[PDB]
């Protein structure tokens, strides 16, 4: 889990982000459970994420927040599908996690310009 | 080995492929070897009928250090219908060459057996005047400002004011061809609606800019301008390159559409005088590769553009070393190309734009007081002014401030 | 410490004049501290001036080390050492040292100093372990004869 | 000055150039600045000075450092990108003569881009060559020869040991010698020599081409008939079929060889045009697996740089080696360097030692004829990587490790005889 | 006419070999050449050597291949004017001439070989030496060395 939960990691410009809300098992750490969304949604030292946050939702009884970074290098250029079987193809049915949700993604640049985005969008259609 | 590539008696064949240099060799390094060597490394560096020679050899007058080379090709060694064999060979890796501090390539003949390869302009000057209908004067456009930023909408609002106004032209930045900001596709639907509805009751165009990343995506974008009707595109031919832009000339034949040509990197490549390629050469091949209208720039040296306008126009070009053409030019009715003329121009300069271009070329204008509209009239007034006053046998020079509807007075006032 | 074999137009970095005082093994430190530090390449004809004369003069071509020496310069011919004749004698050898680096800093680098008899090559960190700061010159090269094959 | 900002940090999706220009007396550097700035961009969509930095020890040179918002390119487009930063501004008044020096593109533009249809690593692994530097040579004669004739030129240097050979850049097709015809006797050469050998090699088939369409249907050929590499003068021919034909190599997996012929019109002056480094940047985005940069031995630290800048990932800025702006290439595939012309065996030692194994070095005349030509360089390249593997010197030692090889080899000992 | 390659400045960064010959001036005259030493004797290693005679003055020079060619029988001569010596054009500069002992005999018609004038040496064509029946020389000049300048 040390290998995946790293508290003094910045994330870089071109790194996706994302953020998941989960309630671990009874018995299962925080922490244990960050490092295992990591671990699960990446290659398990340039193809892993890594859990830089940890925080307890408040209001929450064995709620939690983690924050994971995934490097640029593991998304196809131009493709939603697969940056999608990439965070969520199976680590919702990770067993130490008696819940799991994905609250956010951060694109970063990078990946955003590989993306057609909207065929004419708001101006283009108003002008249309 | 170092010589025989020059040979001081040899009269050039009808069908050989002239070139002309300007060079200045290394310290220690003879005029006359310093020819055979370009000559050697531009063709060969039964080989005798594979290689060029060297003919005649003389200094620059008034310049130390400073000499004319004339170098023939024989026809056998240029692809038939290929700008870009021709310069793969010709400047290929000679002005790499050690011998020499500096080496400019002044002219090209072309000789008749290998103008007939080619294509041409898809219309040239006379077809063009025909589709277009306007004879007698010079077309004139200008272009549209700001440049960056605006919608297809309000691009085309533009586009429409300038032409309903009176000019004939319309042309796109050439800096924008697809953007975050405005994608191509919907510029040439707001422009050519504003064609439309401005189309007055003559003929009327806009430069779509079709140049593109890939030869896919340049026709992509040229055959949406046919099926939308517009009668001209653009190309920056030296920054896409001659395969590209020869493409699209047998596109553009085939289509019927004119063919525009920018520059658009010129001055990389001709704008020092001891060095690179004369813009004449470029003048030449282009209009071999083809495009009906060719930017030419301003003239308001004199003689050395004057020069190439010739050599683009006519059908036959006498030697003038005065005017920089080295070798008389027969280009066996390949029909010409017309010249555009821009960059620090207004109505003020229209006489002497209408005087030394004559009628077959095109003034492009950058603004008016008043909007647009008055713009495109204070244009088209003063370029009526000078045509018939030129008509009327007149000085433009000397009369130019007599011969030049308040728009062209609001125009001529700020200046 | 480049090993070199006297060997023509390896690198095509241009040609010219450098000069080193030869001294033997055999002589020792005395004929070190006497050679002539500064030669010096001059006036037009290029002849090269010695401050003091020396017997043996060799050049070593103006490899990197070498050029860098400048002053201090000197060449050290070593002869060998073989147990048996019929087995090959080791080649005979010629140390370029530069004097003006006579202080021992570098622990790799090699530095000249007097064996028992002749002279003899120790490392810094050797000669530092026997607390020698000091030395007659620093190796900068080493040789090997001309092999045209 | 309105274009000028002394002091301003670029965004990291800032594109930047650095220009050496030369004022016209009476024009400031400030303003000259000002000036390269306004016309090369046009407040979102302006470029921007941010620096003017003198150049030492020349007088009245200096140089310029400009952002470009990233909104100012088109996605995927070179031919984009040099029309807005190097069309027009090198044509005013202001300035007596002006070079571009470098562009730094940001990763957001770098992922626009497809780069080398293979890059390094594959076109290794496709050509199941390692460890060593790949080696080609030419043929002479070049011009005049029947298609047959130059097929068998073709496979006695490629039966003898080496890798490509390739055409004369000249010939595309002409009355003397047609496209199709060279085309299947080279490829036949290739069959032959390769099932003799039991090891791929290849050559470089000129599919330069006057149209789009021609240039496809030469492509396509040499796809027929199993060519693993084809060429193409990106300068001539130009960007927009350059790129064409790198997206068509990538469909077909064919490698692709870019020769620079014509790059001396625009970079041979050093106070006016484009440095090469930029157009080497430039063709990386483009596309292209082989480049030629040519040799060092027949600047050294210029030419080391553009080398590291089109093989590596990340290139730290150095002003010694030419480098101005630290380039992150986002993963994207190098280019392999191609060295040549003036090289020899003689010079194998050094061209080993200063390319590395992450090249491919084009030799031209040989005493016996081709086969023992190429059985010469062959030798002399094993014996100069395997020496550097050891741990010899190749600047030094390059000549014994040379006259070894050459005793073991007549090939060899006859191409030393120099 | 005479091969000339002239020593230019800063190609002291990286001589790859380099050869060593005697100097003899023109002040020192004749006898001085006479008394050279000829045999230079290479034991070298990375150059090594010694000399058959002890001599004051030494030239450094790089091998240029008509001067490593040599080998024995070669000397330099210095000359404080190039016009003198020199049949055709000078620069006003010094002199250094490399001549060979061993090809001393005139049989090249256009060799050059270095002879005792009356005003002091002189580098003389051979068929001129045969106009005159003069069969033998000092030296026959290899190469002339001209000086470093800006």
């Amino acid at each position: 889990k040390l290998t995946y939960y790293t508290p003094d990691y910045t994330p870089k410009d071109t790194d996706l982000l994302a953020a998941f809300r989960f309630s671990p098992q009874p018995g299962v750490p925080a922490d244990e459970a960050g490092a295992a969304i990591a671990a699960e949604s990446s290659t398990g030292d340039r193809y892993k994420g890594k859990c830089y946050h940890i925080e307890p939702v408040q209001g929450e009884e064995n709620s939690y927040f983690a924050f994971i970074a995934y490097p640029l290098d593991l998304f196809e250029e131009g493709s939603v599908t697969n940056i999608l079987t990439s965070i969520v193809g199976n680590v919702f049915g990770f067993k130490a996690i008696r819940s799991l949700r994905l609250e956010d993604i951060r694109f970063p640049v990078a990946l955003v310009k590989t993306f057609q985005g909207p065929p004419h969008g708001i101006q283009v259609e108003r002008d249309l | 080995y170092k010589l025989t590539y020059y040979t001081p008696d040899y009269t050039p064949k009808d069908t050989d492929l002239l070139a002309a240099f300007r060079f200045s060799p290394q310290p220690g390094v003879p005029a006359d070897e310093a020819g055979a060597a370009i000559a050697a490394e531009s063709s060969t560096g039964d080989m005798d009928r594979y290689k060029g020679k060297c003919y005649h050899i003389e200094p620059v007058q008034g310049e130390e250090n400073s000499y004319f080379a004339f170098i023939a090709y024989p026809l056998d060694l240029f692809e038939e219908g290929s700008v870009t064999n021709i310069l793969t060979s010709i400047v290929g890796n000679v002005f790499g060459f050690k011998a020499i501090r500096s080496l400019r390539l002044e002219d090209i003949r072309f000789p008749v057996a290998l103008v007939k390869t080619f294509q041409g302009p898809p219309h040239g000057i006379q077809v063009e005047r025909d589709l277009l209908n306007k004879y007698g004067r010079p077309m004139l456009g200008c272009t549209i400002k700001p440049k960056l930023g605006l919608s297809a909408k309000n691009y085309g609002r533009a586009v429409y004011e300038c032409l309903r106004g009176g000019l004939d032209f319309t042309k796109d930045d050439e800096n924008i061809n697809s953007q975050p900001f405005q994608r191509w596709r919907d510029r040439f639907l707001f422009v050519a609606d504003a064609i439309h509805k401005s189309q007055t009751g003559e003929i009327k165009g806009h430069y779509l800019n079709v140049t593109a990343p890939t030869c896919e995506e340049m026709m992509k974008r040229a055959e949406f301008a046919k099926e939308l009707g517009m009668p001209i595109i653009m190309h920056d031919f030296l920054t896409a390159g001659f395969t590209a832009n020869t493409t699209l000339a047998k596109w553009c034949r085939d289509n019927g559409v004119l063919l525009h040509i920018h520059r658009a990197m010129h001055a990389v490549i001709d704008r020092q005088r001891n060095h690179g390629i004369h813009f004449r050469v470029l003048a030449k091949c282009l209009r071999l590769s083809g495009g009906d209208h060719l930017h030419s720039g301003t003239v308001v040296d004199k003689a050395s553009t004057l020069g190439f306008v010739d050599l683009m126009r006519e059908d036959h070009i006498e030697a003038d070393r005065s005017r920089g053409v080295f070798f008389t030019q027969d280009w066996a009715s390949m029909p010409g190309v017309l010249p555009v003329a821009s960059g620090g121009i207004h109505v003020w300069h229209m006489p002497a734009l209408v005087e030394i271009f004559g009628d077959d070329s095109v003034l492009q204008f950058g603004g008016h007081p008043w909007g647009n509209a008055p713009g495109a009239t204070a244009n088209r007034v003063a370029l009526e002014a000078c045509v018939q006053a030129r008509n009327e046998g007149r000085d433009l020079y000397r009369e130019g401030g007599d011969i030049l509807s308040p728009e062209l007075a609001a125009a001529l006032d700020l200046w | 410490i480049p090993v070199v074999r006297l060997k023509f137009g390896e690198v095509a970095e241009a040609t010219s004049v450098v000069v080193l005082p030869v001294c033997k093994a055999e002589e020792g430190e005395k004929k070190i501290l006497e050679a002539p530090m500064e030669i010096i390449a001059g006036g037009d004809f290029k002849v090269v001036e010695a401050e003091k004369g020396w017997k043996r003069w060799v050049v070593l071509p103006s490899w990197n080390p070498v050029a860098a020496i400048g002053k201090g310069g000197v060449a050290v011919s070593f002869r060998d050492r073989k147990v048996l004749p019929w087995d090959g004698k080791e080649e005979p050898l010629l140390v370029v040292a530069d004097r003006v680096r006579n202080v021992v800093e570098a622990d790799d680098g090699y530095y000249l100093v007097v064996a028992e008899n002749g002279l003899k090559l120790e490392k810094g960190s050797d000669l530092k372990a026997r607390e020698v700061k000091e030395s007659l010159g620093m190796v900068v090269l080493v040789v090997r004869p001309p092999r045209e094959d």
